[PDB]
């Protein structure tokens, strides 16, 4: 495996955030707030973790799937998840 | 503490859609079936009295609990998993560190520089994070494993150490 | 296959039994019946050191291939017509047993139903 | 690059 | 949602086919209050030491030793010598032994009996 | 006789070098899994010449050299029998090992113990070869503890894996439990026959091998993974990917058949134990390709095949077929390891995942694995002039023409079936459809060790049946006169599981809602079978060691039945001679009575 | 450290000695629960839930993740059986019953159509294979000083 | 419920310190400090020979490595083999037994040139 | 025998007036010499045993036993180096006195010519064993250990010397040579049973016998570690060496009252087995384990054939090897966790390698790996039980099945898996518990390149 870093995983959130139908590339913000700031429902906040489920590999638990709110805290999860630094 | 009713369906909801993937295999498959069960999810979101929503709860719970694979896709880090816990036959704690002959440490000199450092830095940090921690907890002890955070003056987070001297995902 | 049905789901008796047939005397039937003859002596199956159940009838055959075969190395595309006699001769010995099967077969067949007519006649 | 891998002290 | 699982003593029923997940009682969710703080605490606990670079060695397991004690010391203080214990003491007691008496009694009862007038399978056999 | 049994001898330490170099400490670390790679390539190119002189003259022997025990009538001496079976085993077994730790190097290269990896194949080497080049079932005993012990430090490669030292407490518990009947036979041959080298045994005449006939099946049965003692071969699995390209893969597997074909002068006395193998290896076939068909893996699955090929070749053993069997092992040795790697380099190239439902879209993308693997999955089927084509047709058609019971040909097609469907579905999940693998395209396999390792594959898994059926001259009576049909049908029930497949994996793109069928459940648990025999007489077996056993045998009844008892009887009357109030009346009326009952009672004067 | 009291005492009758023995073994007064009186001399111990190492949940923060196990908190007197390694309790997708009716129905019916098919053995339509020189007496392991019996065939 | 004002800063003071931990888990340029390796000059003065660069300096090298792998490890097992099966192992009797060819009636015997008699014409079933 | 004697008891003046540090190095030497001394021993002719003197005489069955007194006496000393450095050198040379002493009356045992003059130095190791096991122990129940072992062994010893007393009025000797020259049929007369009976439990309370074994995991668990091996190696075989020759006059009624304790053992091993496999003690397991091992020498002996007795000699050797490098290693993890739970200390692979190692084949000579002598001793007595029945086979393999089963099992729960991360004195392995290890493993590899030297005199 290569040195995935975490510019490559944020860009990956992003893009696939941004790529997601229903938060549009431009409402997409760094610290998006899936409640507040784009406005979507319990469900979606399940289809977008469960997103980057399949498109990071890595596994999130469900006790830190529903408190992960923003792609900030987004990189910042899968940044202590693997322990990146570069 | 309790799961709240909401957030109980979204644990359900969760492993329903990764069955569901399981089943579908295919994406295209998948996609139309995770939006079809999307709105069978969304067909009574309203619930009003939270007795309707138990019962809604028990049909629901039932339905995911059959819903799951036969053999479901665990990832290979899931629990479970080809890779999960397999590096840990790798990882040793960082004591060990301490005990090593003389030429070992002398032949690594910086990373030992930076270790006693990070070992000194243990020492004031948990002087302070212990007489933090102490008032900090409320009488009859902590209520919840949570644990408060270092809002004091150049204060380290209290109980640190090993949450950051964490043995790294990849110890290679 | 269907000496199975005519045995298993037809008459036992109707088809020979594998584990006890022949039970006529071949002489009978075969007046003067020349008996199938060997070509490899018992020392030539006994120097070749052949196995017992390859040690058959065709086994004169067989030493013959093994010694194209010993002296055909280094090459193992020749040696054809020696198993094309050999094979054959198994053919051959395998309808051997076959046409005893069938000697069999239609020696149960005949003599059942000719008791069979004597029991129809009295 | 390169990182840390920590191990017993073999050298006994 | 289906004819539903059955549970076993080797394979328990789920946290989802459980009752007790979908009636939720106010003591029953109440209940997930104390035994938290308890875990909070004995967690704290935990941490003060392990996290405590002055510890050094190994701390006690409470839990541990009262398994090792009970496991190992306090069983014949609190052994009883209910029917019921010597009904199990006896069969499997004197039970297996008189079992495989009989069976090796009767082996070589039966073994033994052909040997003097010669009957068994010996020529091949000049080693014991 | 100066070459051949000299030059086998030369090859089997050879072997051993690198592991005295290893334990002296003096061996480079870092080349030494390359050092490992010249010691097997060399000890391979030794073993061709062993082989020269079998197909020149053919000439066997037996080397016993140094006595070890005398044991009065009872000689013990190391010995290897060299015969047909032997002699060219070692370079197929030497070709294969070379071949699959050649793709180890590259893939088994992030851990940090690589050297003492690359080690335990050796140890596992020779001892695999000390089984295979025995002449007393002792030293193949030797193997055979050795390869079990090997498997269960192996498979827990990782001893941080938890489910890794699950399968290594499994692998070598089913494999005691086929040394029971090694022990079996090894007591019957000891007392019965009085021997224990292979010669003497077979041609003492033990006209009633029964005993030892179950013996050597039950060994024969945990070994090669049968019914009841399968499941631990997919157990190894979950070892590192190599590790299952390995002892496991078709190596150590087929160590227990060995002994089977090697103990065939005795195995065809008895129709009733010739019968019962065949019977198991045909339960095999169905049960283990069954859960295969309906599985969702990559190595488990062509484990599950492995042990239904397992059960193939000693089914012919259970209708005579010693060397065909042993010629259809090392063909199921070649493609069956050709397979492994070949899914290992995906599971490499992949991000180490193992479920068919995360491939797709690989056959472009992977392109000499893409044909590798295509031209593996129906060799294991076997197509005409092939590897699989002179084993598999043959022993289907053998069976069919021969004698044995109406259901043992039908587990034989469905065999052949069952296999092919799901030979046809793992390709269609890995290369064919579409890529359900992560964003990042890292997939690939441009690694020179990747390809070679594979390379010198593609021509073992198929040229070698030709050139070795030419090689090798036939053992039994050939099947001339043949009614056409039982011969063709091999061939054709191949390809409508490959058909009924091929709709199947067309049904998985159709979007009709599927339902959880109870045969896709049953295969899944592998029948349930791990399901209730690792938890069921298990949990009882432990549980009664405890509440009964420890506890209520010995520390609640047998310290109670001895010690206490007495030691409470002395406690308690020992207070009642020692509670003595002291009143002088008391005890001078004690002297009373005892002065008269003295005499006149007692009569002590009379 | 130690001490009777937070050493395992007798069985447990009264219910203050049951929270007696709460305190001690760290639950609550209402989780304190021990096994029968049958004599069997488990005592004070309490009959704690009957699952496994494997029914714990991964995502925990245990103080022993390797076997998911806590500081403090009891264990179970048969916890040995129950640890991931070992014989587990989760649950099946499979009702216990029912699966267990499916192996105790597979195996027995395996067996019942082999044992048919012996009662049926399948042959080819073939005669027998009578070896030459009296089906090699002498080279079977015949007698050598008398005379064979003859199997001796004709041709058809 | 994100996280709150505890969670945050505390995530945030342990993740610095955590990253600031992994730098230092990195391996400095002066990491690792060997020391020298105790060497005879014999190999040096040909291991310069492969890194002169010319197409044979470094592949008959390699197959020097071949060579003293051969030598090393098959030559001279092969000779102290040869000579413990030959001289004491053969001078124990039935130590190695060697089974006896398959002689053809037909072929002849080497030693002493007695040719076995053939038998007469097959049946030459020619298909 | 008195080249062994002599410098043996030389020992104790050399022991007892040493300095106050070179104690351990000086016993060790000299110990190490004697144990090469000893070595001569291993000469024995065809059947004749050597007759040295008139009081001392040895044979192929004694000095394999005799060798592994000597060669282990210097392995407690360096074992007990570690947790006896803080005590004051009189006590110190004390313990010394104690494990010589012991030594002493081994070789006296072994080397006896009549029963009588063996039985009183057989017996007469309880007293150093007595208190090695009391007041050098480590918890308050060792009191209770000391008279469950002492009782335990007397009991069954005091009606072994009604019975040889009584063979001197009857026979008129007691010399094992006159006795087994000399031998005559035993008649089955209701007081020869008893006759029979006296001389048996002593040896087989010692054994120990299933049912008869409490003292066994109530002192080997709680002995000091020196005390422990030597408990474990030798003197648990002290019954193997007498019943060997106690059985030269006590027949044909073997034959008969061979089966209460045939079975009471071959149920016994499997009983015994399956607890091993079910601890919660370290030590308690390898305790529990090597009455499981002894009970088949039990089967090896009373069957009375000349393999089972080769068997019987190899397993009896073998497992004093094997059961002292267990409880060395379990004293090794014993002393840094100051504890001796199984699961307190699981998984520590990652951090002790040499160690995992001297786990490994440590368990496979428990597992017996062939060719480990383990096995040829094992592999004798199941060929000659299944000449005596058949249905002997399954017993006995499910027992080394399930033998098996727990060998593994300290591995993966001692090794294997992740360390305790609260634990932290897991020192870097001192060379002296370390070199230990090897001392007791390359013996047993050496031993199998020639084992024809440890079958006995019936080889
Ligand atoms: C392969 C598997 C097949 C087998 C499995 C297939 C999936 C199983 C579920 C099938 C549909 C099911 O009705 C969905 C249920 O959970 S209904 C009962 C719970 N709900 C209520 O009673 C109303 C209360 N409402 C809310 O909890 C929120 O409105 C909600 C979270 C729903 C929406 O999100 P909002 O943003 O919070
Ligand atoms: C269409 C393919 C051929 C028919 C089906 C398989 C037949 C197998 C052979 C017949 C049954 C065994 C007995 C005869 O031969």
């Amino acid at each position: 495996a290569p040195p995935l870093t975490l510019e490559a995983i944020k860009d990956r959130v992003l893009y696939v955030l941004k790529l997601y139908d229903k938060i549009d590339p431009e409402k997409l913000s760094v610290n998006s707030h899936f409640m507040k700031d784009l406005g979507l429902d319990s469900l979606d906040q399940v289809e977008i973790i469960m997103a980057m489920e399949d498109e990071f590999g890595f596994e999130i638990p469900d006790i830190d799937a529903e408190k992960l709110m923003c792609p900030q805290e987004i990189v910042d999860y899968i940044a202590d998840k693997k322990d990146v630094y570069e | 503490a309790y799961l709240t009713h909401q957030q109980k369906v979204l644990r359900l909801y969760k492993r329903a859609l990764r069955h569901l993937e399981s089943w579908c295999v295919h994406r295209d498959k998948y996609r139309y079936f995770a939006c079809l069960m999307r709105a069978r999810f969304d067909e009574h979101k309203n619930e009003k009295d939270m007795v309707k929503a138990t019962q809604l709860l028990r049909q629901a719970e039932e339905e995911f609990w059959y819903g799951q694979h036969p053999q479901p896709y665990i990832f290979p880090e899931s629990p479970g998993g080809t890779s999960y816990e397999r590096y840990e036959c790798y990882k040793v704690p960082e004591w060990c560190l301490d005990d090593w002959h003389p030429s070992e440490k002398a032949m690594y000199p910086d990373y030992f520089a930076k270790r006693e450092q990070w070992k000194r830095l243990r020492r004031e940090s948990w002087e302070r994070e212990v007489k933090q921690l102490q008032e900090e907890t409320p009488p009859g002890g902590p209520r919840t494993e949570a644990l408060p955070p270092a809002r004091k003056e150049g204060d380290l987070p209290p109980l640190w150490w090993h949450i950051v001297t964490r043995p790294r995902e990849r110890p290679m | 296959g269907a000496h199975l049905a005519r045995r298993y789901l037809g008459d036992a008796s109707k088809e020979p039994d594998p584990l006890r047939m022949p039970t006529f005397p071949p002489d009978y039937g075969f007046p003067e019946r020349k008996e199938r003859e060997m070509v490899a002596t018992q020392q030539e199956m006994n120097d070749a050191q052949l196995m017992l159940q390859q040690r058959d009838y065709c086994a004169h055959y067989l030493i013959q291939l093994l010694k194209c075969k010993r002296d055909s190395f280094p090459n193992f595309l020749a040696c054809k017509h020696e198993q094309h006699d050999w094979d054959y001769c198994e053919h051959l010995d395998y309808v051997k047993r076959m046409k005893e099967f069938e000697r069999e077969r239609r020696l149960l067949q005949r003599k059942k139903r000719r008791e069979q007519r004597e029991a129809e006649m009295a | 690059k390169r990182l840390f891998i920590i191990k017993p002290s073999g050298f006994y | 949602s289906f004819p539903k699982y059955k549970p076993s003593r080797l394979a328990t029923l789920p946290a989802t086919l459980d009752p007790a997940e979908y009636d939720i009682s106010p003591e029953t969710r109440k209940a997930q209050a104390e035994r938290l703080a308890i875990r909070s605490r004995l967690k704290r606990e935990y941490l003060l030491q392990y996290n405590d670079p002055n510890r050094l060695g190994v701390i006690e397991d409470p839990a541990l030793i009262r398994w090792t004690y009970a496991r190992s010391a306090n069983i014949y203080p609190n052994f009883r010598p209910t029917p019921k214990t010597s009904l199990l003491g006896a069969l499997f007691g004197i039970g297996p032994l008189f079992f495989w008496y009989y069976v090796f009694k009767t082996d070589r009862d039966k073994k033994e009996k052909l040997i003097q007038e010669g009957k068994l399978d010996q020529t091949f056999n000049i080693s014991y | 006789m100066n070459p051949f049994a000299s030059l086998t001898l030369t090859t089997l330490i050879i072997l051993t070098i690198p592991i005295m170099m290893s334990n002296s400490n003096i061996y480079k670390t870092n080349l030494y899994p390359n050092y490992v790679k010249t010691t097997v390539s060399y000890a391979f190119t030794l073993s061709l010449v062993p082989l020269l002189m079998f197909m020149h003259t053919g000439q066997e022997m037996i080397i016993s050299n140094w006595h070890w025990m005398t044991l009065q009538t009872v000689e013990l001496s190391l010995s290897f029998k060299m015969d047909y079976f032997s002699v060219m085993f070692i370079p197929v077994a030497l070709f294969v090992t070379w071949s699959i730790m050649e793709f180890s190097m590259w893939y088994m290269h992030s851990d940090p113990f690589i050297n003492r990896f690359f080690k335990y194949l050796v140890l596992f080497l020779i001892t695999m070869m000390i089984l295979v080049t025995a002449n007393n079932l002792f030293q193949l005993f030797i193997g055979w503890e050795g390869v079990g012990i090997m498997s269960f430090l192996l498979i827990g490669w990782w001893h941080g894996r938890t489910d890794a030292n699950t399968a290594a407490l499994q692998a070598i518990l089913y494999n005691r439990i086929g040394d029971i009947g090694f022990v079996l036979s090894m007591a019957w041959f000891l007392t019965h026959s009085n021997a224990w080298d292979l010669q003497q045994i077979f041609m003492l005449n033990n006209e009633c091998p029964n005993m030892p006939l179950i013996g050597l099946l039950l060994a024969a049965a945990g070994k090669s993974a049968q019914f009841g003692l399968h499941p631990w071969l997919p157990s190894a699995m979950e070892g590192p990917t190599p590790v299952s390209a390995l002892l496991h893969s078709s190596t150590m597997v087929v160590a227990g058949v060995f002994l089977l074909i090697r103990f065939y002068p005795l195995m065809e006395t008895n129709k009733l134990v010739q019968t019962m193998t065949l019977c198991l290896g045909a339960i095999t076939t169905l049960f283990t390709a069954l859960c295969a068909i309906t599985q969702n893996d990559i190595k488990k699955i062509v484990a599950f095949s492995t042990s239904s090929q397992l059960g193939l070749m000693m089914v012919t053993i259970g209708i005579n077929q010693p060397h065909l069997a042993f010629l259809h092992i090392c063909m199921h040795a070649f493609f069956k390891a050709m397979l492994f790697m070949c899914s290992g380099s995906i599971i490499h190239s992949l991000n180490d995942e193992q479920d068919i439902r995360k491939m797709g879209g690989l056959y472009k993308a992977m392109p000499f694995t893409t044909t590798a693997l295509i031209i593996g999955s129906l060799a294991l089927t076997g197509m005409p002039y092939l590897t699989g084509f002179y084993s598999k047709d043959l022993i289907i058609e053998a069976v069919n023409m021969s004698y044995t019971n109406a259901w043992a040909l039908l587990m034989t097609l469905i065999a052949t079936s069952l296999t092919a469907a799901y030979s046809t579905r793992i390709i269609f999940f890995a290369f064919l459809g579409k890529p359900r693998f992560p964003p990042l395209v890292l997939i690939n396999e441009n690694n020179p060790l990747l390809i070679n390792s594979i390379k010198r594959l593609l021509i073992g898994s198929i040229f070698a049946g030709f050139i070795i059926s030419n090689n090798i001259p036939p053992m039994t009576v050939p099947n001339t006169t043949m009614p056409l049909y039982m011969k063709m049908t091999a061939l054709i029930v191949t390809i409508m599981g490959f058909m009924l497949a091929l709709e199947l994996n067309n049904t998985t793109y159709y979007l009709k809602f599927k339902y959880p069928s109870q045969t896709y459940k049953f295969s899944n648990m592998l029948g349930y079978y791990p399901s209730i025999m690792h938890r069921l007489p298990t949990y009882h077996n432990l549980s009664m060691s405890q509440k009964s056993a420890s506890s209520l045998l010995d520390l609640i009844w047998l310290e109670t039945i001895l010690p206490k008892t007495t030691s409470f009887i002395q406690m308690k009357m020992s207070i009642m001679v020692s509670n003595q109030k002291g009143l002088i009346k008391l005890y001078f009326l004690s002297f009373l009575i005892t002065i008269m009952i003295s005499m006149t009672l007692f009569n002590y004067h009379e | 450290h130690v001490t009777k009291d937070m050493f395992p005492g007798p069985y447990p009758k009264t219910p203050e000695e049951r929270a007696a023995a709460a305190k001690k073994y760290n639950m609550r007064v209402e989780d304190y629960e021990p096994y029968p009186d049958d004599g069997m001399g488990y005592g004070d111990y309490p009959k704690l839930p009957d699952r496994s190492q494997q029914e714990r949940d991964p995502w925990y923060d245990w103080d022993h993740p390797d076997l998911r196990l806590n500081w403090g908190e009891p264990i179970h007197w048969d916890l040995d059986m129950y640890i991931r390694n070992r014989v587990d309790t989760s649950p099946t997708p499979v009702s216990w019953n029912t699966m267990c009716k499916h192996l105790s129905g597979f195996v027995a019916f395996m067996l019942f159509m082999f044992w048919v098919g012996e009662i049926y053995p399948s042959y080819q339509p073939v005669g027998p294979k009578q070896y030459p020189y009296n089906d090699l007496y002498l080279e079977r392991g015949g007698d050598p000083t008398k005379e064979p019996e003859p199997v001796v065939h004709y041709e058809i | 419920s994100g996280y709150t004002p505890d969670e945050k800063l505390r995530l945030q003071q342990l993740r610095e310190l955590r990253r600031r931990w992994l730098k230092d888990q990195e391996l400095s340029p002066r990491e690792p400090v060997l020391p020298p390796r105790r060497v005879w000059p014999m190999e040096q003065f040909w291991n310069k020979f492969l890194q002169d660069g010319a197409p044979w300096k470094n592949v008959i090298y390699k197959t020097y490595r071949h060579s003293i792998f051969a030598v090393t490890h098959v030559l001279i097992p092969v000779w102290i083999i040869h000579y413990y099966l030959k001289y004491h192992v053969t001078a124990k009797p039935y130590t190695v037994v060697e089974r006896k060819p398959r002689i053809f009636p037909g072929d002849t015997i080497l030693e002493t040139g007695e040719v076995i008699p053939l038998m007469k014409e097959f049946p030459d079933q020619h298909h | 025998m008195l080249k062994i004697i002599i410098p043996t008891t030389m020992l104790l003046p050399m022991t007892w007036m040493s300095k106050h540090n070179m104690i351990w190095i000086n016993a060790t030497v000299h110990s190490l010499l004697i144990s090469l001394i000893s070595l001569s021993l291993l000469n024995q002719l065809g059947e004749n045993s050597l007759n040295f003197s008139l009081t001392f005489f040895s044979d192929s069955l004694s000095a394999p036993l005799l060798v592994l007194t000597t060669w282990l006496l210097p392995l407690m000393l360096m074992a007990s180096q570690s947790h006896l450095s803080k005590e004051t050198t009189t006590r110190k040379k004390l313990y010394i006195t104690m494990l010589i002493l012991l030594q002493l009356f081994l070789i006296m045992t072994f080397t006896a010519t009549e029963l009588i003059l063996f039985y009183i130095l057989f017996e007469a190791t309880l007293v150093p064993t007595l208190i090695i096991i009391t007041r050098w122990g480590n918890q308050t129940e060792r009191l209770n250990a000391g008279l469950y072992f002492l009782f335990y062994t007397l009991a069954g010893s005091l009606p072994l010397l009604v019975a040889l007393v009584y063979i001197q009025n009857t026979t008129g000797s007691l010399n094992f040579l006159i006795i087994h020259y000399w031998s005559h049929p035993l008649s089955n007369s209701w007081s020869n049973i008893f006759m029979w009976l006296a001389c048996i439990m002593a040896f087989m309370v010692k054994m120990p016998l299933y049912g008869l074994h409490l003292w066994l995991p109530k002192a080997h668990v709680e002995a000091p570690i020196a005390g422990s091996m030597v408990l474990a190696a030798v003197l648990l075989k002290l019954g193997g060496y007498g019943m060997m020759r106690i059985t030269t006059i006590l027949n044909p009624l073997t034959n008969y009252m061979a089966y209460p304790f045939l079975m009471l053992s071959m149920w016994g091993m499997i009983m015994t087995s399956s607890i091993c496999l079910r601890q919660t003690d370290l030590k308690s397991l390898i305790a529990y384990s090597s009455v499981s091992h002894m009970a088949l020498v039990i089967v090896a002996i009373m069957i009375q054939t000349p393999w089972s007795f080769m068997g019987a000699t190899a397993l009896m050797i073998a497992h004093g090897l094997t059961s002292s490098m267990l409880f060395c290693l379990a004293n090794t993890n014993y002393e840094r966790v100051h504890s001796r739970t199984m699961i307190l200390a699981r998984g520590l692979q990652t951090l002790l390698p040499l160690m995992a190692t001297w786990w490994l084949m440590a368990s496979l000579t428990n597992l017996a790996l062939p060719p480990s002598i383990n096995l040829i001793g094992e592999l004798f007595i199941i060929t000659a039980s299944f000449s005596w029945s058949n249905i002997t086979i399954i017993l006995m393999g499910m027992n080394m099945m399930i033998t098996a089963l727990y060998s593994l099992y300290m591995l993966i729960t001692t090794q294997r898996g992740k360390y305790t991360h609260h634990i932290n004195n897991i020192k870097a392995s001192f060379t002296r518990e370390n070199a230990l290890m090897a001392l007791h493993i390359l013996p047993l590899l050496l031993l199998t390149l020639n084992p024809k030297m440890i079958l006995g005199p019936l080889y």
